[PDB]
RNA sequence: GGUAUUCUGCUUCUUGACCUGGUACCUCUAGGGUACUGGUGUUCGGUACUGGAUUCCGAUGGAAUCU
RNA sequence: AUCCAUGACCAAAGAAUCGUCACAAAUCGAAGCUUACAAAAUGGAGUAAAAUUUUACUCAGUAAUAUGCUUUGGGUUGAA
């Protein structure tokens, strides 16, 4: 026979978690608040030692070696914290749980680690990372003119993410 | 004159068209009992697949029913989704078959007469 | 939809009033929550069961829903409901709950002791049971006690917010959820979020097989936040109509 | 092989170019690499042919056939190179010139039977001529010898040679015809030939096994007027009418076969029936073939009167099915003068939806060889794109009525068509035809299609006509004229052929019924069902270790209440049983004789003149057990329980005659959707919906929903008696028109009449879950 | 008169090996093709079509451009 | 001439039904709900009021009901 896989997408969210803000309330705001780059410290080796770290605290050898056969991160960019791991299909639940039970990667503090979806092949999570980025753009540029976000931290990104780095058939 | 006392079987029949094999996968008939959501789908499948035929817009296309389903189409595409649309309205002709006018069955003699109804065609780019 | 109905406000009884700051710190929670997926949320309250309630009909709910909130209700679109948690410790001191029936929408229970916990499930007028998650449940409690109220409409919820402050408070966390889903034979689970600050939520998919990996059958993990917290919720607004 | 030319070459496109991998309808598979084998026994007898050595002179008795067979032994194994017998055997070697040249050519074949008469060889150097048999029946075509061995009791159609490579076959009624292709064509076949407005092909079917029965007056009078009895009897009162003799439309309905010649006599439905008028005196029929002799013989009964010609074997014809169908058609056909009914059909060909068009669109002319465009070409019909609604209207008064009677005579007369042949090319002289116009003399042309001669090539009679039933267009013509253009009807891009499971699926999605599985009233649909069907599934059921199919006795909870009659499910497992149907409402009937409350069992009243009381319908259900495998499965008995719906009203009926399958039982046919989940295979049994639990039901139709929000499917379903059984579904799958499943069947009459509501309960043999749905009539 | 078995007749038909020597003939341009008649002296043939769009010509035909 | 047990060889076939799984899009995947109309376009049918005009209404019932509904996914007539 042949080996399965599961590949997840997991994001970084930065909320504000700081009182004398008081933001404003819209669906434009929100998103582009949460949704800044990554500081540039994290990198492909300190989100894969991190995510060894919380497997083999919160579970034992017989959960840390169940999953570390097969664990390789493939894809990550920092414009966008959009991210793609891949594991074995039996063993993807525990990656999972070593995902929510870990926070503070490496030094960087305050964020959530968020896996948004999970499938066997990877020519479909290309596509829903596609349709993911169109819907942000879709409604990012329909709460008002759109260039009032003219700060540009994600706007450029989405495009000119397209296959640079995803040439991983 | 005559009053239209045509209570007898009347069998409409569809409007004479004529297609190119480019009308053909850049139009939709918007049907009087088609569901909103699958013409939804089907506008925003066509949206993604229609630069190899070289165009730049989709005909959405219906009369009677379909003009004011059309139109709620239409104003999900100009608002909540930012796109530019323009509006025709047309007439169009459609043929209907009347008897000429024992007992007999269905097959009785026809005779063709013409009517004319209005409807709206609705080009949304991409 | 998504239901998290655990959402704690910020005051401890009904002598001191909010704050500015702890009331910012719950609008950009519940903006987080709003983000990651939840559309309906519930607001927690915290009493003693054995204090003065207010002798008049109203302010016995400082939580005042529609004048704050009145900007995210719109703008986007989801709903907040109301409830209260008494903590049931005697099996006296009157104030029977006929009273604030009708100023909330979801009514629990926090028992302490096995008195006030054989009185819960004895008779009262609660729609939903709770625990203290953080440490040290009166243990070996068995299908005794929890089949009768089960059988009746009562629903059982976990909170997992303890599985996120400290690794004391979250190793008795997961032994005490291992006792409690064996004891009722995993029937009437729902799942909550005790959300203290911005930081401590999280999404849907994963919590799921946090439970499915202790002892929740994936058929039932599918449900906690969907048809049942949807029922409770639809009850309790129903309860309304006391007028 | 120098790269600069492929650059240069490439300068007439981009830079780097990218190419598709092939679609993969157009993939093959790479064969063996070494050349063919020969078979053993024709590798014996050559050797043994060649390997011997060399009272009126002739004395050839049955020794002819050794002469003339050893000669072809000689020629194959002195020609083909795949003969590899040994290595002394050689064409000098051993004498070949010699032999069968100067020794049994002439020697000894010619020397004793003399050319027997009939030397009349042909006005044809490729075998073509007429096979008709006026008054009687006719054989079949002589051809190869080899290949007319073998249709000894199953014939061959003009084409068979070309599908049997491509598809998979059948024997059946005495023709060999194709049932499907060898690939996957379910959604294709509903895009391309079903009503939908995405279609860009067309799907064409041989359907030349259907007969055709040219039937003629001999009164010599133009007026007949016996025809019309002749035609008026053998249907319904329907084939002889001002709206199909005079305008002269195509006819489909249904055909009986009256036998009144003494007395008593009646009438039996036989099956559906093409019946075209041509100048008053003249009829074509066209039948399937499993009624075309019963018919036939029918009116070989006044042949005193009139002239039939089985002229099966003589006219072939195609049927084209889509929207871009004759747009096809029309790019493979050109005319020898100017005919009005040929600018009719260059101008009609430009539709895209025929159901626009009026009744009547036949077009009948004559063409010229096929062969001589060698590729398929436009009608230049580009320039022509403001066609309306008016000139339509055109064609219903613009009728050439004696340019459409004169070439279409040429088909009723085997003389005609046999003129048809005078002169039919060879492949090689058409070749060198074509060959000859690289010297043309207007030298600024550059022409490919081949000229036309006025007098030294043949015309061929052409007839199209168009059904409007089945909404799809007949192409008739003669015989052998079919494999030329059949052969170029294929090199379309975007056609496709049909197998004849393809024509029950399309026929299928519109609503419309299919003579050999669908008619339950007729002789031969009854036997079809109840011991064809039958048969096949029995076969590989009980041919399964048990526990590894469905049991069909052993089913809990089929019913509100159980009666111990049968253990499990109701009626035969294998199909649609409609004796037992009879059987259980005539005695459900007769249980409300005069005692309007039924009862369905007394606890042990007692075990049975040979008594069969009728007081418990668990008795009405023992008693249908009884009638089986006891009495018709070592015993013969015919009876037609299900009649079809009648004009007239002969509704209700009722110790002398009493029995339960004495009267036929009217039914109607009805077309079935599903409002919730549901997918009704063949033979699923339909229920009426019982006046308790009605609102439930209804309730459940409008819409009962979560607290979630979503649909609710989980709850308690109440079951019906089984005495609320009434009807059958015969042909039942996944509608891809509507998005839901869809079931077309048959209904009990009187249930109809009188439900308060127009709903059903369907459920699938071997299952016990109730599905609802509604019903709609269909006019057959 | 029948069926299973056994021996003797009859009917089913498109002038067809390859190479090559002769005579007669042909609407073919000193050479080609066809009829009658002699000589033992492992893959190779012909014919044929791309999908789509736009344009031009006193036409059931012909011509040009782009993709 | 019969039966039972063990062993060898040959041959057939490789279970059916129901329920749940968050997003103006989804799921571990795929598909379906496009021959534009109620004969209200021979320039629709009627009711009320005021000096043809002006101002108020009735008539469309399988009516229509919004990211919604339905079907299906390892040897399909054993070996992919």
């Amino acid at each position: 026979v042949r080996l399965k896989s599961r590949y997840i997408l997991f994001e970084i969210i930065f909320p504000p978690t700081d009182t004398n803000v008081e933001e404003s309330v819209s669906k434009a705001d929100i998103l582009l608040s949460h949704h800044r780059a990554s500081p540039a410290d994290v990198s492909i080796k300190s989100i894969l030692q991190e995510i060894r770290r919380s497997l083999s605290l919160n579970l034992g050898d017989y959960g840390s070696a169940k999953c570390n056969s097969l664990l390789q991160l493939k894809y990550f960019s920092n414009k966008t914290s959009t991210g793609i791991i891949r594991c074995h299909r039996e063993d993807c639940d525990l990656v999972i749980m070593a995902l929510m039970l870990m926070s503070k990667i490496g030094d960087v503090d305050g964020l959530i680690v968020n896996p948004v979806k999970v499938s066997g092949t990877i020519k479909k999570i290309e596509q829903f990372a596609m349709r993911r980025n169109s819907k942000i753009l879709n409604i990012i540029k329909c709460s008002q003119s759109s260039h009032l976000s003219d700060n540009d931290f994600i706007i450029n990104d989405f495009k000119k993410i397209g296959r640079e780095n995803e040439n991983e058939n | 004159n005559t009053h239209n006392k045509s209570t007898k079987r009347v069998t409409k029949h569809p409007s004479l068209k004529t297609l190119t094999h480019k009308q053909i996968h850049t139009t939709i008939f918007v049907k009087s009992t088609t569901p909103y959501v699958s013409a939804l789908k089907r506008i925003n499948k066509f949206l993604d697949s229609v630069h190899k035929q070289g165009s730049s817009y989709v005909a959405v296309l219906g009369m009677g029913k379909a003009v004011e389903k059309t139109l709620a189409l239409g104003c999900h595409f100009q608002d909540q989704k930012n796109k530019k649309i323009e509006v025709y309205t047309k007439t169009i002709e459609v043929l209907d078959e009347v008897i000429t006018e024992d007992v007999e069955d269905d097959d009785k003699e026809t005779q063709l007469k013409k009517r004319a109804v209005s409807g709206v065609e609705l080009r949304i780019y991409v | 939809m998504l239901v998290d109905l655990n959402v704690p406000w910020p005051q401890n009884s009904y002598a001191d009033k909010v704050t500015s700051q702890a009331v910012n710190n719950l609008i950009k929670t519940l903006s987080t929550l709003h983000m990651l997926g939840y559309t309906h949320i519930a607001i927690n309250f915290t009493v003693n069961h054995s204090e003065k309630f207010p002798n008049d009909v109203k302010l016995l709910n400082p939580i005042d829903i529609k004048r704050r909130f009145g900007e995210l209700m719109d703008r986007t679109g989801l709903k907040l409901y109301s409830r209260i948690t008494l903590i049931i410790d005697d099996p006296s001191k009157g104030q029977s709950l006929s009273k604030i029936s009708q100023a909330f929408d979801i009514v629990a229970a926090l028992p302490i002791s096995e008195k006030g916990l054989t009185l819960s499930t004895t008779n009262l007028d609660i729609d939903l049971l709770t625990f203290q998650y953080g440490s040290r449940l009166p243990t070996f409690l068995k299908h005794k006690s929890i089949c009768s109220c089960v059988n009746r409409g009562v629903k059982l919820e976990i909170v997992y917010g303890y599985a996120l402050r400290d690794v004391q408070a979250r190793r008795q966390f997961v032994s005490n959820v291992r006792s409690v889903i064996r004891s009722s034979r995993s029937r009437g689970i729902v799942i909550g979020s005790g959300a203290m600050s911005p930081l401590e939520c999280r999404n849907i998919l994963g919590v799921t097989s946090l439970i499915k990996n202790l002892g929740l059958p994936s058929d039932r993990c599918s449900k906690a936040m969907g048809d049942l917290a949807s029922l409770v919720l639809l009850n309790g607004r129903l309860r309304n109509k006391s007028h | 092989k120098q790269l600069q030319l492929a650059m240069h070459n490439s300068k007439a496109a981009s830079s780097t170019r990218i190419f598709q991998a092939l679609p993969r309808k157009l993939r093959r598979r790479t064969a063996s690499h070494n050349v063919r084998r020969i078979p053993k026994r024709m590798r014996n007898r050559a050797l043994r042919e060649m390997r011997k050595s060399d009272k009126a002179h002739g004395l050839n008795a049955k020794q002819l056939y050794k002469a003339r067979m050893s000669i072809k032994l000689l020629r194959l194994a002195s020609k083909s190179t795949s003969m590899k017998l040994s290595m002394p055997p050689e064409v000098t070697s051993s004498n070949c010139h010699v032999r069968q040249k100067i020794k049994t050519l002439k020697r000894m074949i010619k020397e004793s039977s003399t050319a027997n008469p009939n030397i009349k060889l042909l006005n044809n150097r490729m075998g073509s001529y007429d096979c008709t048999g006026v008054n009687e029946l006719a054989p079949i075509p002589k051809g190869r010898v080899k290949y007319t061995k073998r249709q000894k009791h199953f014939a061959w159609l003009p084409t068979h040679i070309w599908n049997a490579k491509r598809s998979h076959m059948m024997k059946r009624w005495g023709y060999q015809m194709v049932w499907a292709p060898t690939q996957k064509c379910f959604k294709l076949t509903h895009r391309l030939g079903g009503d939908t407005c995405s279609s860009d092909g067309a799907l064409c079917m041989d359907s030349s096994y259907i007969g055709t029965i040219i039937v003629k007056d001999k009164s010599n009078d133009s007026e007949g007027d016996f025809l019309k009895s002749i035609i008026g009897k053998l249907t319904a009162e329907r084939a002889n009418l001002r709206k199909y003799r005079e305008g002269q439309v195509l006819f489909q309905g249904l055909i009986y076969s009256f036998n009144e010649e003494n007395g008593e006599d009646s009438t039996k439905p036989l099956g559906p029936c093409d019946v075209f008028w041509v100048q008053k005196d003249t009829a074509i029929i066209r039948l399937h073939p499993s009624i075309y002799t019963q018919v036939f013989n029918i009116l070989l009964q006044h042949k005193e009167k009139l002239t039939v010609q089985d002229c099966r074997y003589s006219l072939a014809s195609v049927t084209l099915k889509g929207a871009k169908a004759l747009e096809s058609l029309a790019s493979c056909l050109r005319s020898t003068e100017y005919s009005k009914s040929f600018e009719q059909f260059k101008m009609v060909s430009m539709i895209t939806d025929h159901n626009a068009l009026p009744q009547r669109c036949t077009f009948a002319f004559e063409a010229i060889d096929p062969r001589h465009l060698a590729a398929p070409k436009k009608l230049n019909d580009s320039q022509r794109k403001t066609v309306n609604s008016d000139d339509i209207l055109s064609l219903h008064e613009n009728y050439p009525q004696d340019e459409i009677n004169a070439v279409f005579n040429e088909l009723c007369d085997p003389e005609s068509r046999t003129q048809s042949y005078n002169n039919q090319n060879t492949l090689k002289e058409i070749s060198a035809r074509r060959y000859k116009l690289l010297t043309a003399t207007p030298n600024s042309i550059n022409k490919t299609t081949v000229p036309f001669k006025e007098s030294d090539d043949p015309s061929i009679p052409l007839v199209i006509i168009r059904r409007l039933k089945t909404r799809d267009w007949i192409v008739v013509l003669p015989w052998f004229w079919l494999l030329p253009l059949w052969h170029l009807l294929n090199r379309i891009p975007r056609m496709y052929h049909i197998g004849l499971r393809q024509f029950q699926q399309i026929q299928y999605e519109n609503k419309q019924l299919y003579f050999p599985d669908d008619y339950p009233f007729t002789q031969l649909g009854y036997i079809e069902n109840s011991f064809y069907k039958k048969e096949a599934s029995k076969t590989k059921w009980d041919r399964k270790p048990m526990g590894k199919r469905i049991n069909f006795e052993k089913i809990k909870d089929i019913h509100n209440t159980k009666l111990p009659a049968y253990s499990g499910e109701i009626g035969d497992f294998f199909s649609s049983d409609w004796r037992f149907l009879q059987i259980l409402r005539n005695g459900i009937d007769y249980l409300q004789r005069n005692d309007k409350t039924l009862e369905l069992m007394d606890s042990k009243k007692t075990g049975q003149q040979g008594v069969r009381d009728i007081n418990c319908v668990n008795d009405v259900l023992e008693f249908c057990k009884d009638y089986e495998a006891k009495t018709k499965a070592m015993s013969l008995s015919i009876e037609e329980n299900i009649p079809v719906a009648l004009c007239k009203n002969r509704k209700c009926q009722f110790s002398s005659s009493f029995s339960l399958t004495f009267f036929p039982r009217c039914i109607i046919a009805v077309s079935c959707t599903l409002l919730e989940r549901g997918h009704p295979k063949d033979n699923a049994r339909i229920y009426q919906v019982p006046e308790k639990d009605l609102e439930h039901w209804l309730q459940l139709a409008k819409g009962v929903y979560r607290p979630n929000g979503r649909k609710d499917h989980d709850l308690k379903i109440p079951l019906p008696e089984v005495h609320d059984l009434i009807g059958f579904i015969t042909s039942g799958t996944y509608h891809l028109n509507c998005g839901n499943g869809m079931g077309i069947g048959f209904i009990d009459h009187h249930a109809a009449i009188r439900q308060p509501t127009r709903y059903v309960l369907i459920r699938n043999v071997g299952t016990n879950t109730y599905r609802l749905g509604e019903w709609s009539k269909i006019s057959v």
